[PDB]
RNA sequence: AAACUCCAGUUGACACAAAAUAGACUACGAAAGUGGCUUUAACAUAUCUGAACACACAAUAGCUAAGACCCAAACUGGGAUUAGAUACCCCACUAUGCUUAGCCCUAAACCUCAACAGUUAAAUCAACAAAACUGCUCGCCAGAACACUACGAGCCACAGCUUAAAACUCAAAGGACCUGGCGGUGCUUCAUAUCCCUCUAGAGGAGCCUGUUCUGUAAUCGAUAAACCCCGAUCAACCUCACCACCUCUUGCUCAGCCUAUAUACCGCCAUCUUCAGCAAACCCUGAUGAAGGCUACAAAGUAAGCGCAAGUACCCACGUAAAGACGUUAGGUCAAGGUGUAGCCCAUGAGGUGGCAAGAAAUGGGCUACAUUUUCUACCCCAGAAAACUACGAUAGCCCUUAUGAAACUUAAGGGUCGAAGGUGGAUUUAGC
RNA sequence: UUUAAGAACGUGUUUAUUU
């Protein structure tokens, strides 16, 4: 929103944005369905995807727009350019191009099945497709032909020392 | 221009509306402003041809997808379909084509309205009794 | 610029009057005269003692009738008369006007020495002519 | 401009 | 804005207190018309305002409150007409039809009037409208003339032309009177800055002119000035033929013969031919000479002057 | 002007309307029955219908006129053509059997021929090119050397090389002169042409 | 201008210099670079990358030696321009540009875009530019400046090249854009008393009137490029009056007062662009949802309240002149019209009385009257008579006297007498008028 | 392709009924 007021300002801007909603889509209501990394212009965010309790640890602009959209927990780290306008266009982006699990299941006939630790070796069926179950598996790879991010790397391997990252902070 | 009065013709026999003139900015977006706070705007567009004077994309294929319109379009060889509803692929400029499509679209609309006073007449009549 | 009587334009949340609406080069095209009397007529007398006694009554009344003036006075004088019409506001109650129109009536009739009355025509609200 | 000269 | 239901309030506001005016001035309400109206409320509300729409006024409600279109859709919400979405459903609806009507011709196949102006044309249309739009339509009407059109088709554009009143530039004759003796002569007046004169032209005379009772020789000693009296005379070849006895008052000098030279003219145009008349209008003998001396200005030396302006 | 653009100059030519119709052309027809309907401006106090108006002695009556005084402009014009006249006749009946048939005595024919014996052809006109003014010649028009000439006459009577001299006593002498071909005013004329001659090389300074 | 004038023009003879047109072609070479003709020799590598530990090349300029010399030409000289001109313009001439044998090894050596292989689909993509990417390899860069520097080392290089830091200092530097302004910026169309040319009368010279600046005085204030300067003043002998000197009063004409400071705190009333036509609420859309922007009528995203212009109105109309003339610009003018925020005085920065200054060495603005014969005086208000250069034209100046107003006049005004000055139509320059 | 044409001190210009 844009005048010479800033009472008027507040007034365009708001009562333009019921009109450019979008729609975010959430696995169980409180987290996304699986890890993003994008570039918006000269801006990298990178979410991730995190269980229950985990809260939310992310841009302090990120953590507002996740209350309005609904988001309780999730990780994301913002790099490149710090800039308000790129880094909301860029998360509305990622938010509303993720696939969700039945989209995933029906793209491939599959069942998506979901291993948690705290179940042990359950598989606990997310999805199935509404079509033919295909019968044949996928071919198993032997080694992924992926691209690696060397922070995530670096964590791993416990070599991504600072000072700054894991601190106690107020609840989100 | 060619065919703006034989399509005028036909949204008035079948008591339909017709937009063949310069497209004003904002009859769509900014519709309250320009008719009124209650005006009511279309359930349904029909592009006869898609593109403008310029020979580029009609600015209501991009307005109607705004105030989520579905459209129904006629497109050429040199049209983009991506953003029409329900594309028809076929020719747009010679006279004996047009006067198909007009025809198609006045009859099929003809016929719905009155298909609708047969079974309104049969619910009534069947209703009392 | 000019500036004499005139209400400059705002973003258009000004009410104004029709009187407070219009500039000096429209006092007899399109306005009247708020006082009526014969002192600036060719060959009369006694203009500037007539002006004093208008500058002190529309004074008078706006410090007697505070809040309550809608639009300016109207003063008239016919021979030993002197009318004065003035539009109030309906937020006060009958029985002050009342009292105040004895009492200033009474007041001005000895200060002035002539007969003096006082015609109100009350409004809801003050009359809106534009918005500037 | 210029300062004045002495 | 104002509603249909408004506007029948105020019709009959009016013909109540049209009522009453009447039983004010003593008249019969029946046969009180509007302009009865105009000259009650101007004697009872004496408003001398230059600007007449400034002044008390009582007229019809269909002739104060600006003409406002009609709702354009029903309660179920579709538009009453298929050019509504246009936003121009009057002015697009006429275009429609005028250009039907030169496709029907092939198929098969001024000095008053004047073609309606762009304010003219909103009116009827109740439609706002801009030049280029005004433009375009009077394009197609043209055309449609030019064409062998038919009888319908020429009401049809006789509702977009207006008839104009054509002025005539032909000069009044003054009648020619008789006095006791049985002489004939015609009178007339002139102006001239601030010289007024007034002049009588006998029919029969011997050339003779008096001006306040003194020969003219006398009264103009310049020769300049007794060349005025006599361009009139002499442009129709009359010299030596009338007498004239005129009396002139204010001015000065050379603006008392320029007010007795147009006097003289007026009246000598009732003696002479209409051929003869309008030469002399031609002539700029028989037009009164606006030019008149103009004011100071506040600030000026003079009507036009400046002060003498400085730069530093 | 207090004339609207609609008002139309009067014609004060008496012989025009008196043209019969048969003479009349298809253009000039048309143009006459124009007239009937174009308003008419009133016909200024200068100018009338006569026999003996010149418009050539109006105008140079007018440039002699000092605040409005035309009794006193006119005046000088008439006793200047008196005493041109004056001097003719004398020099008429003093002269010899065939020198009376070569002397003019119509002043006003001896005004209009001064006046023209001291016309330019053409002019001068400041031109500025690199920092530097040039007088470069140029064609001048019929109206420009027309008043140049009446100017110049003027001018020259106006000086004050003249002791205790009156107008018309002066005016009348350069008249002759001029008629002559001689005279001040001429040699004014000459120089101008012979300043153009030396700079005709400069001529293509001028761009129009 | 200088220079040349054993110069110029026609014709003929006549190069160790430079290579029109073709070339609207886009080829050769590692790059540099290569465009007149002929001939000889001749343009590496059957995978790619690869030497700043080496080798061989490398425009122009320049060095060394020996030659050639049409033309061009740093340097230099002369001419001109300029406040100066060690430059830009003109002339002349040299190193040098060429050949031969060696050296020097630099460039915006930039197509600022590495080599090989491969792709056009996905997120195409900060901006601009020449669309965005993958695989592999070498080289290179890590805030600006110090720094194409110092030291060290190497080199036929000795005022050189290559490699290349540090201390102190700063909180920015930098790249690409939006808007506006400006341009001794281009094209086109114009200005109407306005830009030039062109018309008419004036100013700048003299005297006088009047204002201002300086100087002066114990002795106001304010305006003071355009947009001050017969301006606040449609007005100062006292009064007015706020100034100076002296004297006097203290709850004071006022439920006090202050013409004390601040117009850069304001209201109020105005100047100015304006001899303009734009300002803009509220919505919509574009730019990937950036500062911002929003037009084409055979129409391509603009709809627009309101203000102004316009329209109406006043004066003698339809003309013209007045009036009107927005938002903003110059912290423009006014605290001394009045009112007023903030600050300050209260035996005084307040109040009253008496008297008094308001001048001119000097410069300048505006205006009046003149320098005369289209004039001067008289009559007349336009058919006259006289005057006309040291008793002419020419003071509204000086001096003297009288009168008017007033309590008060060498002082203000009017008149009379006396007086008869400068001035002989005015330099650069400059105002107004359809 | 078309004369010349220099200069302008330092700071300061944006938020919650009689009776
Ligand atoms: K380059
Ligand atoms: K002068
Ligand atoms: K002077
Ligand atoms: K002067
Ligand atoms: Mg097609
Ligand atoms: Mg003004
Ligand atoms: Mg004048
Ligand atoms: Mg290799
Ligand atoms: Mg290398
Ligand atoms: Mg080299
Ligand atoms: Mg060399
Ligand atoms: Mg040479
Ligand atoms: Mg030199
Ligand atoms: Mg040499
Ligand atoms: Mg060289
Ligand atoms: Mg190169
Ligand atoms: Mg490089
Ligand atoms: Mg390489
Ligand atoms: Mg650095
Ligand atoms: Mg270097
Ligand atoms: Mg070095
Ligand atoms: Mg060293
Ligand atoms: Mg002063
Ligand atoms: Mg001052
Ligand atoms: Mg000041
Ligand atoms: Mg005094
Ligand atoms: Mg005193
Ligand atoms: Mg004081
Ligand atoms: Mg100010
Ligand atoms: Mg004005
Ligand atoms: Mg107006
Ligand atoms: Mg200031
Ligand atoms: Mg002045
Ligand atoms: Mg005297
Ligand atoms: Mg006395
Ligand atoms: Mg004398
Ligand atoms: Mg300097
Ligand atoms: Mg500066």
């Amino acid at each position: 929103g844009k005048a010479t007021d800033r009472m008027d300002a507040f007034r365009k801007a708001k009562n333009r944005a019921v009109h450019h909603l979008h729609y975010i889509e959430r696995y169980e209501d409180h987290t996304i369905f699986h890890d993003i990394s994008l570039r918006f212009k000269r801006t990298h965010i990178k979410m991730k995807k995190q269980p229950k309790g985990y809260g939310l640890r992310c841009h302090r602009a990120i953590i507002t727009i996740c209350r309005l959209i609904g988001i309780k927990d999730m990780y994301a780290k913002v790099s490149g350019s710090i800039n308000m306008l790129s880094l909301t266009q860029g998360l509305f982006r990622g938010l509303s191009r993720q696939e969700t699990h039945q989209q995933l299941a029906d793209k491939k006939g599959l069942h998506v099945v979901e291993i948690r630790e705290e179940c042990g070796p359950l598989p606990i069926v997310v999805a199935s497709p509404r079509g033919p179950l295909r019968k044949d598996p996928e071919p198993e790879d032997e080694v992924p032909d992926v691209k690696l991010d060397w922070e995530d790397v670096k964590t791993a391997q416990g070599m991504k020392r600072s000072v700054w990252s894991n601190l106690k902070r107020a609840a989100t | 221009r060619q065919f703006s009065y034989l399509i005028e013709n036909m949204a008035r026999d079948c008591g339909e509306y017709a937009h063949t003139r310069y497209f004003r900015g904002g009859m769509l977006t900014n519709a309250r402003l320009l008719f009124g706070p209650t005006v009511r705007l279309p359930d349904l567009i029909i592009f006869l041809h898609t593109l403008n004077n310029i020979f580029e994309p009609h600015v209501a294929v991009r307005d109607a997808a705004k105030m989520n319109i579905p459209t129904v379009g006629i497109v050429d060889t040199n049209c983009n379909p991506c953003l029409i509803t329900y594309p028809v692929p076929g020719n747009d400029d010679s006279p004996l084509a047009v006067h198909l499509y007009c025809r198609l679209f006045q009859t099929a609309i003809t016929r719905a309205k009155e298909k609708r006073q047969q079974v309104e007449a049969l619910y009534r009549l069947q209703g009392q009794k | 610029k000019n500036r004499a009587a005139r209400v400059r334009v705002s973003k258009g949340d000004k009410p104004v009057t029709y009187e407070e609406a219009h500039a000096p080069h429209y006092i007899a095209h399109r306005k009247g005269w708020l006082s009526l009397h014969t002192g600036n007529l060719d060959g009369e007398d006694h203009a500037a003692e007539r002006t004093v006694e208008d500058v002190f009554l529309r004074k008078f009344m706006w410090g007697t009738f505070p809040g309550c003036l809608a639009d300016q006075l109207v003063l008239k004088r016919r021979g030993n008369q002197l009318e004065i019409c003035a539009v109030v506001l309906r937020q006060l109650s009958p029985h002050k006007y009342y009292f105040l129109v004895g009492y200033s009536e009474t007041l001005l009739s000895y200060f002035y020495k002539c007969p003096v009355r006082l015609h109100l025509q009350t409004v809801p609200s003050k009359v809106v002519y534009k918005y500037l | 401009s210029e300062p004045l000269r002495k | 804005t104002y509603t249909e239901d408004f506007i029948k309030k105020q019709i009959e506001e009016f013909n109540i207190g049209k009522r009453h005016l009447a039983n004010m001035m003593g008249e019969d309400p029946e046969t009180f018309t509007q302009e009865d109206i105009d000259r009650a409320i101007a004697y009872l509300f004496p408003s001398g305002l230059f600007e007449k729409r400034a002044r008390p006024v009582m007229k019809h409600p269909e002739q104060i409150f600006p003409r406002q279109r009609a709702i354009q859709w029903g309660e179920d919400g579709r538009p009453f007409h298929y050019l509504f979405y246009t936003g121009k459903q009057s002015y697009y609806s006429l275009m429609h039809d005028v250009y039907g009507m030169l496709l029907n011709l092939e198929k098969h196949q001024v000095i008053g009037s004047r073609w309606l102006i762009k304010e003219e044309l909103e009116e009827m249309l109740v439609e706002k409208l801009s030049d280029l739009d005004y433009m375009q339509f009077i394009r197609l009407l043209e055309k449609l003339l030019t064409s062998q059109c038919g009888a319908a088709e020429e009401e049809f554009v006789q509702r977009f032309r207006r008839s104009v009143t054509l002025e005539s530039k032909k000069q009044l004759i003054e009648p020619v009177q008789y006095d006791e003796q049985g002489m004939a002569f015609s009178k007339s007046e002139g102006k001239r800055k601030t010289a007024k004169a007034e002049a009588i032209v006998y029919k029969h005379g011997s050339g003779r002119i008096k001006v306040n009772g003194i020969d003219y020789q006398l009264y103009f000693p310049i020769t300049q000035d007794r060349e005025q009296l006599m361009f009139p005379f002499h442009f129709v070849d009359r010299l030596g033929k009338h007498d004239v006895t005129c009396t002139v008052s204010g001015g000065g000098r050379s603006a008392q013969a320029g007010a007795i030279r147009l006097a003289m003219a007026k009246a000598l145009c009732s003696f002479v031919t209409e051929d003869e008349v309008e030469w002399m209008r031609q002539a700029g003998l028989l037009t009164t000479d606006p030019r008149v001396r103009e004011r100071k200005k506040p600030g000026q030396e003079g009507a036009r002057r400046k002060f003498t302006w400085k730069k530093r | 002007s207090r004339y609207s653009p609609e008002f139309k100059d009067p014609l004060i030519d008496k012989e025009y309307y008196r043209k019969p119709v048969e003479e009349l052309t298809e253009e000039e027809k048309y143009v006459r029955e124009l007239k009937k309907t174009q308003l008419i401006k009133a016909a200024p106090a200068g100018k009338t219908s006569s026999v003996f108006e010149d418009p050539v002695i109006s105008k140079f009556t007018n440039m002699m006129m000092i605040g409005g005084n035309k009794v006193l402009a006119r005046s000088l014009m008439i006793q200047t053509l008196e005493a041109v006249k004056r001097k003719q006749f004398e020099k008429y009946h003093a002269a010899s059997a065939e020198e009376q048939a070569t002397i003019e005595r119509n002043p006003y024919t001896i005004f209009h021929q001064a006046l023209k014996n001291c016309e330019p052809m053409i002019g001068l006109v400041p031109i500025l090119k690199g920092g530097r003014f040039y007088q470069v010649p140029v064609p001048l028009p019929d109206r420009r050397r027309r008043f140049l000439a009446m100017k110049w006459m003027i001018t020259e009577c106006r000086d004050k090389k003249h002791q205790r001299t009156l107008m018309p006593e002066k005016l009348s002498h350069k008249l002759l002169e001029a008629f002559h071909n001689q005279g001040p005013v001429i040699k004014r004329k000459h120089d101008l042409h012979k300043m153009a001659e030396a700079n005709r090389a400069l001529a293509h300074y001028r761009w129009w």
